[PDB]
RNA sequence: AAUAUUUAAAAUCAAAUAUAUAUAUAUUUGUUAAUAGAUAAUAUACGGAUCUUAAUAAUAAGAAUUAUUUAAUUCCUUGGAAUAUUAUAUUUUAAAAUAUAAAUACUGAAUAUCUAAAUAUUAUUAUUAUAAUAAUAAUAAUAUGGUAAUAGAACAUUUAAUGAUAAUAUAUAUUAGUUAUUAAUUAAUAUAUGUAUUAAUUAAAUAGAGAA
RNA sequence: AGGUAAAUAAUCUAAAGGGAAACAGCCCAGAUUAAGAUAUAAAGUUCCUAAUAAAUAAUAAGUGAAAUAAAUAUUAAAAU
RNA sequence: AGUAUGAAAAUGAUUAUUUUAUAAGCAAUCAUGAAUAUAUUAUAUUAUAUUAAUGAUGUACCUUUUGUAUAAUGGGUCAGC
């Protein structure tokens, strides 16, 4: 007799159709506040339009608040990066925005040496066994 | 042997007996370009791999049947039988008629303590499993047996119950694959 | 001598092989220097590089130091050298008037092929 | 090169090399390169070229680099990112000056989308 | 399943064994039908190994995935025990 | 990907016989060979953080080879802590006390890595001066090897 | 065999390299070992285990010491060629024949390269807006250990000048994220306050404490 | 004399890293931040401990095996 | 030595999680199992956090010195100055 075990599938984003990780970016600035100058300049100066043209899968919200200028991204996995861009020039802000768009949303993490590939798949060759080895030990 | 590829061990440049875990030696070992036969150093228990499935379970129109990869390394003549029933060693017998069966059933209901499964088996030259399949005992007897089992279980310590639970979990795990 | 400079009086096999290799490398360097000069001189006279390399009569170096290095009596090759001069310096204050080359400071860089005739 | 058993097999691995760094992969595997890719943006596809070994359970084709015609191996660039920020301190043993060696290396997450014998 | 198909009766046999009379032995048993092995089963006990060989055989039966080049494989239903 | 699968067999503690009467290695070389096995360096699944080494049953240890005059010269030391209690025993004396198996064990101990797992590794070594031993029945065996062995010997071993 | 020296490649011979060259000349290399002598006080002390091999009998061990060497062995001129070896496959009758490969010994640093990131300078670009400029980004190169010391650039804190805003806010604290991060920011939670001498630029300082 | 006085060079001083059992000064080599594929240095490759296989001689003393102890004696071995 | 407020620390007791009764040294770092907790995208073969299995590396800090793990100087801890 055979019975099923209820189990769910694991989504590999890349293999079938690539859904772009960055979904939304919010440009936040202040009209007062000298720290928001470079952000304000960026918003003004035709760069944002070009960006939006380049990346039409990201939505680009533009908000005004009293505090420091902010770049909060929003990713497919549900995580949210927020970069404060206080006192940065236009070009630095743009670089920060580029960095954000590049990111897959996942948390930052220490990797050990050669911790390269991350598989869900069972090994193509088996796992080693001392009884089934080619050269028997002594 | 369909394919005549050269065969290779999973070769290190270092001493394999002393440094089997050293990945660096494996990385170093270059071998000449072409096709090879690296027989797997693994049991084929969990594998759904096509090189692991036997030929009888492959379909008739499968190209893989002809190719020599489900290797018959073992030999059934050399291996000894494990937990094999007496029917498998000396063949199944379908000798008992309806009357004999009816008699067995009558006996079992009447007195399962006297006429137990093993005794019936001895009498009629047949298996205890078959006796069970044929005939139910008196439900009272079954109830008594259940009560005895419950009493035994109660008589256990905490540790024994835990061990029994663990054993049960292991058993369940065996049939997963 | 309370401080322990634990340096062995003789070299290991592996040390000796490395020393030999180093000696061979300096000879090779010298050979390359002479060869390049010869090639240059052939080119000046008016031959191609390949023709210069082929040439039967190889030009000997005119500068003094190079010419001395070329001479085996002054600067011997590793194959020419004695076993002893590969692994033992002359040290007048040592017993045997000899000392391991590994005991010389910066022996891996510093060259010392020729010992005195009877020491 | 009779590459028929590899072609037949349901499971199949590759050992492609990016800048002589080997990465053993199947389809669906998620490679994490320890550097910032400049050539490819996120979403771009990488056709792997220096494929050393292509292996089934019991066979393996090996080449340096295996013939590009024999196989396919498409990775997708699925996010440039970084390692976690670390600050190890550098100092000598009777010296109050303690130089902070800040570090936050770049990563590029690839995903092996396609891997098959052509 | 063996009965249903044109296969000999399956019997389990010890291929290899080590550490009998220990806390954690290893028993390799193979379920043979004739000379052909169907399932390979490792285990701490003999019984366990036998069970595992049978489960392996069943996995190989069911999870058989044919090639796209093959003509369609319509199975003959689930093995009604 | 390579790591994913059933690992139970890889980490299985096998039992390795060594008939010292047959083996032609000297004592120390044999001990060194054993040490690796005990550690688990022979197996590719090995990691320094995990003890994953096999059992080694040594047998007919009375016929162990020792070169030179080490059997009557080589001294094994011991000391409690109280001064004037240095106990120095020659190899032959140690053998007389315990056996050739004790000698082998000491060598193997010295070969092993000095940490919390060392004692465990040493325990896994099972040495016997003569032939007969309880672990006879649990040395790794294969069905293909059975034709080499005569019929009644196997039965006698099983009985034992 | 006996007596007596020497323990040597200077001479001598042999071998190799270089100049005219089947020879001459010049240069380079090659000449013992063991034991005893032997030696103190917490405890054996090569760092420790331990290391000198053995037919029958192993798909298998045989210095892990000393000396001269090699990277399978032999000729020719790093290189090729031949020779057997080892492993593998194929064919034939556990052997023979054919062929493919391995011969680049390996480990090893925070050295060098590659792979990316940062700053500085030199030389070329690109983009965006002393434009012979500035910011940002490319490429090639060089540089980036540091006590005493010198020089340059920042941040936290507190006060003064200027100064939107607001309980959907601000401040402080805790926890978890974010930005190459002494700092600030996001969210949640807590307590205060109808509110920043707030962002920013200047001016200044009782302006930063594991060391008295 | 791990002494003292100066001469030349190097290192330490102010230099982390590998080796020398442990090590300011010896043998390699100079840490901007990572990464860890390739060349490596000195030093190593039975196990502890990352890495090895050979060749020709000699030793039998555990001599020796990373800190070489002398005159002299005995026993051999070559050459004259 | 004002008045309010006060999850500032040192410090004590208690509870929870986790490790610990065959193991030896600045008590950390890196590797790496296991257990627990949290997680309104754990879809999971998930992610973070906490925790002296086990393995490796690791001679407090300052001062003063040619040179200090030094058994040389100085510090019981934290807060304010
Ligand atoms: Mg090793
Ligand atoms: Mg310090
Ligand atoms: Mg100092
Ligand atoms: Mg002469
Ligand atoms: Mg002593
Ligand atoms: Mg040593
Ligand atoms: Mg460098
Ligand atoms: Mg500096
Ligand atoms: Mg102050
Ligand atoms: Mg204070
Ligand atoms: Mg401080
Ligand atoms: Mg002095
Ligand atoms: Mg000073
Ligand atoms: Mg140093
Ligand atoms: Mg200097
Ligand atoms: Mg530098
Ligand atoms: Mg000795
Ligand atoms: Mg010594
Ligand atoms: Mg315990
Ligand atoms: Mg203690
Ligand atoms: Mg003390
Ligand atoms: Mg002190
Ligand atoms: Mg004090």
């Amino acid at each position: 007799v055979v019975k099923a075990i209820a189990r769910n599938s694991i989504g590999r984003n890349g293999v079938g159709a690539f859904v772009f990780p960055c979904r939304k970016i919010t440009l936040q600035f202040c009209n007062w506040g000298g720290s928001s100058e470079g952000m304000r300049k960026f918003l003004t100066s035709k760069r944002l339009d070009k960006w939006g043209q380049e990346f039409p899968w990201i939505q680009f919200e533009v908000m005004r608040k009293s505090g420091h200028p902010l770049l909060r991204a929003e990713y497919t996995n549900g995580r949210e990066k927020v970069i404060c861009v206080r006192n940065l020039n236009i070009d630095n802000v743009e670089n920060k925005l580029k960095l954000l768009k590049d990111s897959d949303g996942d948390i930052l993490r220490r990797r050990t040496k050669n911790d390269n590939v991350e598989s869900l798949n069972s090994s193509v060759r088996g796992i080693w066994s001392p009884l089934h080895a080619a050269k028997r030990h002594r | 042997k369909q394919f005549g590829f050269p065969k290779t061990q999973v070769t290190t440049i270092y001493n394999k007996t002393k440094s089997a875990s050293n990945y660096k030696g494996y990385l170093k070992h270059r071998d000449a370009p072409g096709m090879y036969y690296q027989p797997s150093e693994s049991i084929a228990t969990g594998s759904v791999n096509s090189e692991t499935i036997p030929r009888s379970f492959m379909a008739a129109s499968d190209p893989r049947r002809g190719l020599d990869m489900p290797v018959q390394s073992t030999k059934a003549k050399q291996c000894p039988n494990v937990l094999v029933g007496k029917s498998t060693v000396n063949g199944k017998t379908y000798h008992l008629g309806p009357q004999e069966i009816d008699e067995i059933r009558k006996l079992r209901l009447d007195n399962p303590q006297k006429y137990t499964r093993k005794f019936l088996a001895a009498k009629y030259g047949i298996s205890p499993l078959f006796v069970s399949m044929v005939s139910k005992p008196s439900e009272q007897h079954v109830q008594i047996m259940e009560s005895r089992l419950q009493e035994i279980q109660s008589r256990w310590k905490e540790k024994r119950r835990i061990a029994r639970e663990d054993r049960k979990r292991r058993k369940l795990l065996w049939y997963q694959a | 001598g309370g401080l322990l400079w634990k340096i062995p009086w003789r070299m290991s096999t592996h040390q000796k092989t490395r020393q030999r290799e180093r000696l061979r490398n300096v000879d090779q360097v010298i050979k390359q220097l002479t060869l390049g000069l010869h090639v240059q001189r052939c080119q000046d006279k008016g031959l191609t590089y390949q023709e210069a390399m082929e040439s039967k009569k190889k030009y000997k170096p005119r500068s003094k130091s190079l010419r001395l290095l070329n001479k085996p009596s002054v600067f011997p090759k590793e194959n020419q050298m004695s076993s002893k001069d590969k692994y033992w310096t002359f040290d007048k204050k040592a017993v045997g008037y000899r000392k391991g080359i590994h005991k010389v400071p910066k022996w891996t860089k510093i060259s010392i092929r020729k010992a005195p005739k009877f020491f | 090169t009779d590459t028929t058993p590899l072609k037949l097999s349901n499971e199949l691995y590759a050992i492609f090399k990016i800048h002589n760094r080997p990465y053993l992969v199947t389809e669906g595997d998620r490679v994490i390169l320890p550097f910032k890719l400049k050539q490819a943006e996120v979403g771009d596809i990488l056709n792997m070229t220096d494929v050393t070994t292509l292996g089934s359970r019991n066979y393996k084709l090996v080449g340096h680099p295996i013939n590009t015609s024999l196989y396919t191996l498409k990775a997708t660039v699925v996010g440039k990112t970084k390692r976690a920020f670390q600050t190890r301190e550098v100092t000598k043993r009777r010296n109050r000056r303690v130089r902070h060696a800040k570090s936050k290396g770049d990563l590029t997450i690839l995903r092996i989308s396609e891997l098959s014998m052509n | 399943l063996c009965r249903r198909e044109g296969l000999e009766k399956p019997v389990s046999k010890l291929v290899a064994e080590s550490g009998r009379l220990s806390k954690s032995p290893v028993f390799i048993v193979h379920v043979f039908s004739g000379e052909e092995t169907l399932g390979e089963g490792y285990g701490s006990s003999l019984k366990e190994a036998k069970a595992r060989a049978a489960t392996d055989a069943l996995m190989k039966w069911y999870c058989y995935e044919p090639l796209a080049q093959q003509e369609p494989v319509i199975d003959p239903g689930t093995v009604v025990v | 990907s390579q790591k994913i699968g059933h690992s139970g067999l890889a980490f299985a503690r096998l039992w390795h016989h060594v008939d010292v009467a047959r083996d032609k290695r000297t004592l120390g070389r044999l001990a060194s060979a054993i040490a690796i096995t005990l550690i688990g360096r022979h197996k590719p699944v090995y990691h320094p953080s995990q003890d994953c080494g096999d059992y080694v049953v040594v047998t007919n240890c009375q016929k162990i080879r020792v070169t030179g005059k080490k059997f009557e010269q080589k001294t094994y030391w011991s000391h409690s802590g109280r001064p004037g209690q240095l106990k120095l025993q020659t190899m032959n004396k140690v053998v007389a006390d315990k056996g050739f198996g004790e000698i082998l064990k000491k060598a193997v101990s010295g070969m092993l890595p000095k940490n919390k797992l060392r004692k465990q590794r040493l325990d896994r070594l099972k040495v016997f001066d003569g032939s007969e031993n309880p672990y006879k029945q649990n040395i790794t065996a294969f069905a293909h090897e059975q034709s080499s062995i005569p019929e009644p010997l196997k039965e006698s071993i099983f009985n034992q």
